[PDB]
Parts: structure tokens; sequence; C-alpha cells
């Protein structure tokens, strides 16, 4: 499944 | 930004037999940016009922897509794939060759 | 033996034409299982395989929620990157993101990845140790610092070594019929004249899974990789793959040449030879 964490804007 | 031009292959799902049921594929890969026109042709006219895979990319960040349509090949009928991209001054047509 | 999961995300800006395009897709090994595509009607994450359709209704809601978030993040990213590179409002631009994980035959974590691109070129990526970044340039060193301060590495290492692997192992057992079995090539060889005194020998591999395959040509049991022609491996559109390798030769010499296939599914390697 995709990730709820660590997908932050650059 | 880097423009990379598409590699194109036209081919069927199974080995063609005249008057038998098959799919015709056009695989465009290796290209960037993502905005691409792809049309399958029968005797040089758009086949409307065409479908395509969901856009995805390779280790090198270049895009690839499969376009396909049900067909029944025959002796005289001539199938092609026409591609426009930002890197091609004019659309590129690639004929279907039964033996490729 | 080994296996993997990969998610792929693309956004493209449409500068005078509104909201960014966004598409995500995920694969286990070479088999696609889901998609989301901003520009389609439903606006949900959709199933793309039979073995995943069984999953509960809270699977889709969460996956949908989460992916719209990745989306609003890529959307903000497009505005920040235009800012960082001082590019005009006029032009269309692209972010891509890729992440996932691999396992061994023992099904235990092997490695993970997380890579980010702007306008088709490496921007920032996570190193093999899972603790540090490789930043492509000065704009991206600004991002590297923001992610060092928000501990993004640790946050992704915890998804990668934990959630990614567990849910891969899951999908493997649920789609075992289609994901663990490995179709060996139906191989065949063609012959065509290309003039008076030359001939093409094409070696064909069809109907195989997974994609990893190797085709080579030998002259009297000696490799010769120039005067060959090898096409990119291509999907058949029904789960399986196809590939060919050719070589142009002198007329009358066809049995000097041999084709060699290597594939996971074949136990010995195969050798082919023009006879028919």
């Amino acid at each position: 499944m995709t990730s709820a964490i660590g997908i932050l804007p650059v | 930004m880097i423009q990379r031009t598409p590699k194109i292959q036209v081919y069927s799902r199974h080995p063609a037999e005249n008057g038998k049921s098959n799919f015709l594929n056009c695989y465009v890969s290796g290209f960037h940016p993502s905005d691409i026109e792809v049309d399958l042709l029968k005797n040089g006219e758009r086949i409307e009922k065409v479908e395509h895979s969901d856009l995805s990319f390779s280790k090198d960040w270049s895009f690839y897509l499969l376009y396909y349509t049900e067909f029944t090949p025959t002796e005289k009928d001539e199938y092609a794939c026409r591609v426009n991209h930002v890197t091609l001054s004019q659309p590129k047509i690639v004929k279907w060759d039964r033996d490729m | 033996g080994s296996h993997s999961m990969r998610y792929f995300f693309t956004s493209v800006s449409r500068p005078g034409r509104g909201e960014p395009r966004f598409i995500a897709v995920g694969y286990v090994d070479d088999t696609q299982f889901v998609r989301f595509d901003s520009d389609a009607a439903s606006q949900r994450m959709e199933p793309r395989a039979p073995w995943i359709e069984q999953e509960g209704p809270e699977y889709w809601d969460g996956e949908t929620r989460k992916v719209k978030a990745h989306s609003q993040t890529h959307r903000v990213d497009l505005g920040t990157l235009r800012g960082y590179y001082n590019q005009s409002e006029a032009g269309s631009h692209t972010v891509q993101r890729m992440y996932g994980c691999d396992v061994g035959s023992d099904w235990r974590f092997l490695r993970g990845y997380h890579q980010y691109a702007y306008d088709g070129k490496d921007y920032i990526a996570l190193k093999e140790d899972l603790r540090s970044w490789t930043a492509a340039d000065m704009a991206a060193q600004t991002t590297k610092h923001k992610w060092e301060a928000a501990h993004v590495a640790e946050q992704l290492r915890a998804y990668l070594e934990g959630t990614c692997v567990e849910w891969l192992r899951r999908y493997l057992e649920n789609g075992k019929e289609t994901l663990q079995r490995t179709d060996a090539p139906k191989t065949h060889m063609t012959h065509h004249a290309v003039s008076d005194h030359e001939a093409t020998l094409r070696c064909w591999a069809l109907s195989f899974y997974p994609a990893e395959i190797t085709l080579t040509w030998q002259r009297d049991g000696e490799d010769q990789t120039q005067d060959t022609e090898l096409v990119e491996t291509r999907p058949a559109g029904d789960g399986t793959f196809q590939k060919w390798a050719a070589v142009v030769v002198p007329s009358g010499q066809e049995q000097r040449y041999t084709c060699h296939v290597q594939h996971e599914g074949l136990p010995k390697p195969l050798t082919l030879r023009w006879e028919p």
C-alpha cells in the first residue's frame, strides 16, 4: 500500500 | 530540460493468422516529456476504439505506454501506428509488419 | 526467488489550463495492481488486477485518501521548483517520484528506494543505507536540509522496512497463482532474404514472465554482439512479455549461427539453430 509517512514537499 | 524521443514498435499479441482474432499493439517507450499523441491506423484511417495502459516510467525517468485495439488481420488490410511528440517535427508513422 | 513492490507517481503542470495532471500506479514485480488518475471520472484509486479486488472497503478509502495527499504534495512541489529554478509561469514542468522495496526467497527485506525527479532528471534520492540523501545540485541541497530537519529518511525507512514489506508478502500469498509462477518462453526462429547475398535470422521469445530475459547470438559458439539487432522487451498486453534478437548474415552460412536464451523459467539454457 502507499505511504502515510515521509511524503513531504520539497 | 531533457527531451527524449520515443522508440516505437507495432506488433500483435499473438502470432497473426488471417481471419483470426487478435490484438494490435503500439508500444511507445523511452520518451520525455510525457505529452504524446498515439493513433492506430487501418488503411491509413484512425481506429476510434483504442485503449491504453496507465502512464508509467523506467529507471531513467522516461515514459512508456501500450496502446491496443481488437483486430482480425487479413491479406490486404494495412495496419500502422502514428505518433506525434514535441521532439518530432512531423508525425512518425510505423507500419505493422507481421514478421516483426 | 526475489520480488518487489513499486509505486510510481507523475505530475505535470498545465500552466494556462488549470490543475496539474497526476497519475500514480503501483506494481508487484512486473504486474500492475492499482492506479489513480486525476483526470478520470471516479477520483478513486482503482483496482487493476483480479487478486486485489477482494480487499475490504477501507482499503480503497485510505489508499484513495493517501494518494490525493501525495497529489496535493506534488502540486505544491511544482510551484516550489518553479520558484527555485526561477522558471517562468508560461512553461509546463514535471515531477516524478518512485518508491518501494525488494525481498529475497526468504521474503525478508532486502533493500528499499525512494527517488525524486524534476523535468526528467535526478533531483534527490535516498541512499542504500536508508539514512542519507544524494542531492543533485544546489536547489536540491535546500530540500535535503528541509528533509534532514523533518527526519524524512527515518520516516521512509520505517515505511520501507515495515509496511511496504509486510503488505508485499501479503499480496504474494493472495495473488500467488499469477505472481509466483513463471512462464518460460515459447521460442522460435525466422529467416528472410534482405538481398541477393544476405539473409536475416530473427530469434523470437514470446509469452514469458517475468520480463528479465537474455538473447544472444554466436558464430560457431563465439559471441558477436555487433551486426546484431535487439529490440526493447515489450509487453504482450495479457500479462506476458515478448522480445526478439536478430542478426544479418552471408547467404548459405545459416548453421554457423546459434541463438541463446536465458530465463528464470528455463532450467538449462536454450540453444536454437536455423533448420526448418
